[PDB]
């Protein structure tokens, strides 16, 4: 399903990814961790081509997508993405946020759109706020709404780029609960996070990245209790 | 002789006539300059090498060159081709051209001022650049832009006083006209300046009020 | 007649003389405008409010009013009092005054662009407002300001072409002078503009080069 | 020593402190917690008058300081303050950062200023960054230096306004350690924080604030294990 193959990335002379490989099969929850500047978020953003690798290749469903011989909108149709700072559309109401892409991209019927939207609002527990504008949303409400919007395009994999890192602490766990619920329902997920509780509770795999490389990987228990590499132990000792 | 402002009073219809003209020059120039600029902006967004070429060298040339020389190049520079355009259409064309450039990069700057994340969310939801642009990015750039357009009009008021040196009967020309009959420069100018000041204040605060009813 | 540029070639010394004259008009204006402006700025920071509103109304008046009219007030409006200053001192005084206001609020804007936190850290460590200003805030405000002063010089170059209407022999008047002997306006204007342009580019990129050394 | 007495604060019509009282005596470590917008930070900043109360009064060492009849530059001499976003002086070196205030405020000799600085740098473990500028420091290094600098003026109470919350997680523990060390050396401390581990290991008192009010206070164990107000229990259930 996802196959990032030996990719590298540069920004100027700054080397962020230095040869990385990642395989994700349907149903996995893969959680990527590491110190800042490890390359976590960049590798995450190669998956739906918000970055383009200087070398290496990105395959989605057996199809190379960074050869310029493929349509990227058709890719991102299947590959959802949730952002650290939400990136809600500020001029659109809650529903309208959710229904915009399905109506204009999938060409859905607008009231089939509005029923998809009202049951997603119910799902993440925002049905009381269908008509408000994002400014009158809390951080938790915002991130839950961004998730509803992402899901309305019905992807087969969801990418999460540090979705709780900009939330007040009293608000982290409602977003975490929604994501967990997605994991329990079998969604394929790649999550970059500072919240190890999530990797504990629903993670299938944990990738430890450091200085642009995957330095160690394994199951959550393997990594949190029995890490073999010395960089992993250093990082974990500082963050656990 | 010496200072006397009450002498100036019954030239009131002149000052007023000047004021009005300053407005109808400014509106018109800015108006064309806006539309021109809009269209100029769209040229710079093409991925066609020649058009981006020429829209960007137009912009850089007009902004990096004095307004006065552009006015005179439209006016004086075009006589020798057996064309003599009126002072009015000359001033309008100069201002609308100049304003067209400054508007072109008001628009470009208003677009990259909407957070790049917005475009990212749009694309990540499967939308093409065109749709992201129509339904997401441009409605926000517009509310970046209108305040800068208002500010542009306000600057153009002051700038248009330069068509006087070409003999157009704007608010600054009125001092020449009045002095030819009073031998007085100081007073009618003080009055003219104070008129510019009051106009600038007025538009500055209906522009700030418009900004806190918009954004 | 019709277009001919090689005609223009050995009128080169005129243009240069104009060019040179423009620069030393601009330098001198900005320089005075700087020292004036700096000083004007301090007036606006005093808590003696007569001084502060005298400065704030000065600034508001000059920026809200055209440069051309200020030039004409210095040149023409001040004749009827038995004063005839040369076109040059008229122009320098106008430009330096105008520039003095715009510099005054460059400086104010460069100070308020220093993160309010720097001042907070300064006061919370026992430093008085004066010390916070001297050792912490101003050393940073300066490097906010210099990029805007440079840009001010670059804008004043374009602006200074308006003293031509007063008969000063700057880069723009040269078109009048040349046409009087060639009957040509277009061509010497294009050459004049392209000279202004080359100036604008040169200063814009050695100043953008300066902006990114800090 | 510190006595915030029934203060209120408004920003416009936004009511942030709605009658708050705090007494702190020599040696106490008081840790204040609560949801965002509870008014915690505003209460902390009333103490050394970076805010001024709409009503109520602030006393330091028995002396009223918000009556405008007092020299505040010699109050903030006694009450140190460390900031969420560090607020280091960028044009000054590490030592220069540290020695500026002693040299210009205490009128200290410049060479004992620099030996105090090198002992503080040694203390917080920044000694080989003696001559390096802030840009060249990590968040943890930055905050430790901010702490050293605060200490060079030798205050009797230290205020910490969420000192770790703008740090990558990998950086939290080293800053917290310094704080812990200070607490163990008898320093009087008022700390606003999201790190409950700290309140547990070194807090003498924990204040729970919500909607502009102190709703409950007590020892660390009382608040974390036996809280009787259920606003306290709710907040704690979301963040623990
Ligand atoms: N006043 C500028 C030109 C301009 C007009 N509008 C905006 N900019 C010079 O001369
Ligand atoms: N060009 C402005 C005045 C000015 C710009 N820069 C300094 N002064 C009017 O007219």
């Amino acid at each position: 399903m996802i196959f990032v193959n030996d990719v590298y990335k540069n920004f100027g002379s700054l080397e962020v990814l230095k040869g990385v490989t990642l395989k994700v099969n349907k149903g996995e929850v893969v959680v990527i961790i590491g110190p800042s500047g490890s390359g976590k978020s960049t590798l995450l953003r190669c998956i739906n081509l918000l970055e383009e690798p200087t070398k290496g290749e990105v395959f989605i469903d057996g199809v190379k997508i960074n050869n310029g011989k493929v349509n990227i909108n058709k890719v991102r149709q299947k590959v959802g993405m949730v952002f650290q700072h939400f990136n809600l559309f500020p001029h659109l109401t809650a529903i309208e946020n959710i229904t915009l892409a399905p109506v204009k991209v999938k060409k859905m019927n607008k009231k089939e759109a509005e029923e998809l939207a009202v049951d997603l609002l119910a799902k993440v527990g925002l049905l009381d706020k269908k008509d408000q504008y994002p400014i009158k949303l809390s951080g938790g409400q915002k991130q839950r709404l961004a998730i509803a919007r992402a899901l309305a395009m019905q992807p087969e994999v969801m990418l999460f780029d540090e979705p709780t890192s900009a939330l007040d602490p009293e608000m982290v766990k409602e977003v975490l609960n929604v994501m967990k619920q997605l994991a329990n329902e079998g969604m394929t997920m790649v999550v970059v996070t500072h919240e190890m509780g999530f990797a504990r509770e629903v993670g299938d795999r944990v990738i430890f990245m450091d200085d642009g490389v995957i330095v160690e990987e394994g199951t959550p228990e393997e990594i949190f209790y029995r890490a073999k590499n010395e960089r992993t132990r250093e990082f974990l000792s500082k963050i656990l | 002789m010496t200072v006397d402002f009450l002498s100036m009073v019954k030239y009131t219809p002149l000052f007023i006539s000047g004021l009005i003209m300053t407005l109808k020059l400014t509106f018109l120039a800015v108006t064309i300059g806006v539309l021109m600029g809009l269209f100029i902006a769209l040229m710079k967004m093409s991925s066609i090498k020649p058009i981006k070429l020429v829209a960007s060298s137009y912009i850089e040339v007009i902004r990096g060159t004095p307004l006065l020389v552009q006015l005179l190049l439209i006016y004086n520079g075009l006589m020798q081709f057996g064309m003599n355009i009126p002072a009015f259409t000359a001033g309008v064309s100069a201002l609308a051209i100049n304003s067209s450039a400054y508007v072109a990069e008001i628009i470009r700057a208003g677009i990259q001022a909407v957070d790049p994340g917005q475009n990212e969310a749009a694309r990540s939801l499967g939308m093409t650049h065109a749709m992201a642009m129509r339904y997401v990015i441009i409605p926000q750039a517009i509310k970046n832009i209108l305040p800068a357009l208002g500010n542009e009009f306000i600057v153009m008021l002051k700038e248009s006083a330069i068509v006087s040196v070409i003999g157009f009967a704007d608010l600054t020309r009125q001092a020449d006209i009045i002095q030819s009959v009073t031998y007085r420069y100081f007073e009618p100018y003080i009055i003219i300046a104070a008129i510019y000041f009051v106009m600038t204040l007025t538009f500055s605060k209906l522009l700030s009020l418009f900004e806190r009813r918009l954004r």
